[PDB]
């Protein structure tokens, strides 16, 4: 949902503001890449020709097989307002946005760009030693704070304010601590690309009054910049944002020239294993990983017991699982992490198990379960234990003069979906606290 | 026409009996019996029964050391 | 055909029950 | 652990982080990880040298868990005491351990192996004409054994009953005793000419167990553990056939004793004339020079009330000097009174057979000085995948308690509570459905129930036979 999340945000932008967003070719080049392959084909056709083409001509290009894709492509292209539908002379003519059309032409033809891509000072620096370590550590520092593991340096208030204000990393002053949420665990599960977009996407929504267009001109322009290069100094709002981006480990500053980082290019497109582990029937964990990230995430729902240089060994316990569940982590997410981070040895034996299962009876195709079924059931069973006691808040209605009134009030609650329990024999029912006021008002009327 | 604020508890016979035993020891726990799968409980005691009941159930489950 | 039928019966005699095929947790609990 | 910076996540491991040590360049080949603190051993079963260590580890380290991929062993004093017995010195253990370990062996581990792998093989207990002599191969031991507060080429007598005391005492002192029998040069005891018939087919694991016992050439006293139904009975037959001397067998049941004789007869070439069964039914003993008596612990461990018919047999057993004793289900010998038999009866070698070597109390460890160390153990899954034993679809059915009964469960006491939730109606329904469903599948079902009252109620309700203590043979 990488492009979908970014595309969804662009749709809510007003058309008047969308036009301003297309002025800079740098943004246009990225917005052109995010569209589906078929959509990109048509855009490249219309950009260089100064004419209007009927939609029927576009349909002729697509084969009958790809008709469904032509509907998603046109719908997505029309949603962004990049494709302007003009109807005249009884024909629904189709044209591209002039600003987007002009912006794309300038970049591709090498025309004036208004420094959308920046400038070069030729003061290259070493990236692996400093840039990789700095951003990796800076991106790791926020993760250690997110995971809750102790670490001396804490992230700046700018990002910290964003985290609390965002659904990520729910906090309470009375508790005085920060804990991960259901979406927080999902955030940790997402790849680095999406893991960076989520925080940025939250940042886009957090910012208020720094112009909305200026923020996009900077973030998209950041991907265009190439790591290990210098760029002179930029908008006034971008200056404070540039410092703000420095807190996210995206841009490195020596203290006139700013240097992008590996994460900057990773934002545009994508790009034994570390983190792979073995799960036994004894609820033991043996991770063939040497990295704080894999160790830190495993400790969320695993009671670590010992570690080696190359691997880390631990044992799953009810207490550790209960601690993880208390934080809002669903068992489905836990198994997904284990399944998607399974050791090749488990996969090979699991494939053999599927082959053996199909070899004996090839009629049925049982699911490929890497880890023994008992672990999944017990983990799910532990989840059921937490959900054993179910309690609601509300009011109980009784002492009804007539059955008709009891049925009327009870039926009304059911219609509005606030009824939790009823009994015709006792003429009593219970409604949620949320619907209490609505039921009372109906009772009076 | 009469409303009574409270907490509606939905559970199984086994949990229902455990709540009754806690209600027997502490009268205020259960306010009224609704059905074999629903009980009315005092809101204040919810935060205490939930943690204490788990300790009672811990006897039925063997945790090795 | 009889031997094939006998083989089919032999395979059936060795097939595991249905509840072993799928994890029956979501389904209603066993009882009367 | 010198000049090793702790990691930010090192606090999660409480004095258990083992990242301070370095990994050898040949880690990709070496399959072993060694815990420098607890002695835990993690084994790679999908890497080279896995099979070469799967047997060595079992000798020096007891198996904690051995799942499909990664096996878990552990080195302990008892485990080392078992390996040192079968011609193994500290150098051999260290050399193989280092050659297979990805990480270097810590000094603490080396110290542990050295201490316990040097004790075996300096004091011998011998028996002659029903008289127990603690014979030693050097004269220096006299200043130790004769001067011990408990005890009392040089040989001195010792009380037969006090064997259980000195043997435990020998554990505390540096030198433990080893029971080795040179049956080849023992001509005083009448020999028995028996051998395994050609129809026998010794399974590979059976041969491995025998090799670990007869590797040096002298029979060693100890315990052999094999999976239930693996053929522990046949193990005793093979030992009797190779020793070729008078042997006595103790088995913990009346039916099982009847099983042993039939198995003896079928598997070996023991003539019926030389075989005698000492059970409650018949009490006639063999009169041949060498023979076999198969009895039970209750017939050898009982001390107060023995029958007149059973009193002569007990004297018959005690009078003669047996050459070999086979203790089937050796998990019952360390009991309060069964231990008395090992000190009373005379035997130059002792063997223990049991599928399970665990029990609720801590007396299991006492087996080391009672019968000897554990020689060999066999995996369960390994035999399952090789067709030696069947695969099992183990299941656990959760039957919710009915509302009516559960109400009494709260008020009722612990002793009566058991019967309350064991006879809930839901269990009756499930059992009937399962029995009918599995019966049509052509499967022979076994229903276990420790409660006799429930057994009769279930049996009479379903009209099926039931068996318990009162039923006649
Ligand atoms: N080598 C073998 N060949 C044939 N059957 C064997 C062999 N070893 C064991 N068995 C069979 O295994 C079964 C169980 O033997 P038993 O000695 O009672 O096992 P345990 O005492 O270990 O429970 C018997 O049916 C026996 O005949
Ligand atoms: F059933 Be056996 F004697 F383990």
């Amino acid at each position: 949902s990488l492009k979908h999340s970014v595309t969804q945000y662009l749709e809510e932008i007003p058309q008047q503001v969308q036009n301003r967003l297309y002025t800079s070719p740098a943004t246009c080049l990225a917005i052109y890449r995010i569209l589906p392959p078929l959509a990109k084909f048509f855009i490249m056709a219309m950009v260089f020709n100064e004419n209007e083409v009927p939609l029927l001509d576009l349909d002729k290009w697509v084969n009958s097989n790809g008709k469904l894709q032509f509907q998603n492509a046109i719908k997505s292209m029309k949603s962004l307002h990049l494709l302007i539908p003009n109807k005249s002379s009884g024909t629904l003519m189709i044209n591209l946005n002039p600003t987007f059309k002009i912006s794309l032409r300038n970049a591709l033809t090498g025309g004036e760009v208004q420094n959308s891509f920046g400038v070069v000072v030729e003061e290259n620096v070493v990236s692996l030693d400093l840039l990789d370590e700095y951003s990796a550590n800076k991106w790791e520092t926020i993760l250690h704070f997110m995971v809750g593991t102790p670490l001396a340096k804490i992230p700046s208030e700018k990002v910290l304010n964003l985290l609390k204000h965002s659904k990520l990393m729910e906090e309470v002053n009375s508790t005085g601590e920060f804990k991960i949420t259901n979406e927080g665990f999902q955030f940790l599960l997402q790849e680095i690309n999406s893991q960076l977009w989520t925080l940025l996407l939250q940042y886009l929504k957090m910012i208020e009054t720094m112009d909305l267009v200026d923020v996009l001109h900077f973030i998209f322009m950041l991907g265009a910049l190439e790591v290990g290069k210098a760029y002179k100094i930029l908008s006034e709002t971008q200056r404070i944002m540039l410092q703000d981006m420095r807190d996210y480990g995206l841009v490195f500053q020596k203290h006139s020239i700013f240097y992008p980082t590996k994460l900057a290019l990773m934002l545009t497109s994508d790009t034994i294993p570390d983190g792979s582990l073995i799960v036994e029937t004894n609820f033991k964990i043996y991770s063939y990983s040497n990295s704080p990230l894999q160790i830190a995430v495993l400790s969320l729902f695993v009671h670590l017991k010992a570690r080696f240089v190359n691997m880390v060994l631990g044992q799953i316990t009810r207490e550790s699982i209960r601690r993880a569940l208390t934080n809002g982590i669903t068992a489905d997410q836990i198994i997904a992490y284990l399944e998607t981070h399974a050791h090749p040895q488990m996969r090979r034996l699991a494939e053999e198990k599927l082959e053996k299962k199909l070899e004996l009876d090839p009629n049925c195709k049982e699911p490929l379960q890497v880890l023994p079924p008992t672990v999944v059931d017990q983990i799910r069973l532990w989840q059921l234990e937490l959900d054993r006691v179910i309690t609601y808040e509300g009011s109980l209605y009784s002492d009804f003069e007539t059955s008709q009134e009891y049925n009327l009030l009870s039926k009304y609650a059911q219609d509005i979906g606030v009824l939790l329990w009823k009994d015709d024999k006792k003429k009593k029912f219970f409604i949620s606290k949320e619907g209490n006021s609505q039921v009372l008002d109906f009772a009076k009327r | 026409a009469r409303a009574r604020k409270g907490a509606l508890v939905q559970c199984d016979p086994s949990i229902k009996a455990l709540i009754l035993q806690i209600d027997a020891k502490m009268s205020d726990i259960v306010l009224e019996e609704l059905d074999d799968t629903h009980l009315l409980v005092n809101p204040s005691k919810v935060e205490f029964v939930k943690h204490e009941l788990n300790r009672l159930l811990s006897k039925n489950i063997y945790n090795p050391m | 055909e009889l031997q094939e039928r006998q083989a089919e019966e032999k395979r059936k005699q060795n097939a595991v029950p249905e509840w072993h095929k799928q994890s029956t947790i979501g389904k209603t609990a066993l009882g009367r | 652990p010198a000049d090793f910076v702790p990691d930010s996540v090192s606090g999660m491991f409480r004095s258990h982080d083992f990242s301070y040590l370095r990994l050898r360049p040949d880690h990709a080949s070496r399959p072993l990880w060694i815990s420098p603190s607890d002695g835990r051993i993690i084994l790679e079963s999908f890497s080279p040298l896995a099979e070469q260590a799967q047997d060595f580890l079992v000798t020096i380290a007891e198996p904690i868990s051995r799942p499909s991929h990664i096996h878990e062993y552990k080195i302990t004093a008892y485990s080392l005491y078992a390996a040192v017995s079968v011609g193994l010195e500290t150098d051999d253990i260290i050399s193989v351990l280092d050659r297979l370990s990805k990480v270097p062996v810590a000094e603490s581990i080396i110290n542990f192996i050295k201490g316990a792998t040097i004790s075996y093989g300096k004091v011998k207990l011998v028996i002659k004409h029903n008289r127990y002599f603690v014979e030693t191969t050097q004269a220096d031991i006299l200043q130790m054994l004769l001067n011990d507060s408990v005890i009392g080429v040089h040989s001195f007598e010792i009380a037969n009953e006090s064997v259980e005391v000195v043997k435990k005492r020998c554990q505390e002192i540096d030198y433990p005793v080893l029971e080795e029998y040179d049956f080849r040069n023992d001509h005083r005891n009448p020999d028995l000419d028996i051998d395994l018939k050609p129809s026998t087919q010794i399974r590979p694991y059976q041969e491995k167990s025998l090799s670990k016992m007869f590797g040096n050439g002298r029979a060693r006293s100890g315990i052999i553990v094999l999976p239930c139904g693996a053929g522990k009975t046949l193990v005793g037959i093979t030992a009797a056939c190779t020793i070729k001397k008078s042997v006595i067998v103790l088995c913990t049941s009346s039916v099982s004793v009847m099983q042993w004789r039939q198995q003896f007869l079928q598997w070996c070439t023991l003539q019926p004339e030389n075989c005698a069964v000492f059970t409650s039914d018949n009490k006639e003993m063999f009169q041949t020079e060498s023979g076999l008596v198969v009895s039970t612990y209750s017939m050898v461990a009982n001390t107060r009330n023995r029958s007149h018919d059973s009193q002569k047999v007990m004297d018959f057993l005690t009078g003669r000097e047996w050459g070999f004793i086979i203790l089937d289900e050796v998990h019952v010998v360390p009991a309060a009174m069964f231990r008395r038999v090992v000190s009373t009866i005379a035997a130059h070698a002792k063997l223990g057979l049991t599928a399970t070597l665990v029990r609720e109390d801590d007396k299991i460890g006492d087996l080391n000085f009672l019968i000897g160390p554990k020689l060999y153990e066999a995996n369960w899954m390994e035999l399952s995948q090789k067709g030696h034993i069947a695969n099992v679809q183990c299941a656990e059915v959760w039957c919710p308690m009915t509302a009516e009964f559960y109400q009494e469960y709260l008020r009722e006491t612990a002793r009566k509570r058991m019967l309350l939730y064991i006879m809930n109606p839901t269990k009756f329904q499930a059992c009937q459905f399962l029995i009918q469903y599995h019966e049509r599948r052509g499967d022979k079902i076994i229903v276990f129930s420790d409660n006799v009252y429930a057994l009769q109620e279930y049996a009479l309700k379903m009209g099926k036979p039931f068996i318990y203590g009162s039923t006649p043979q």
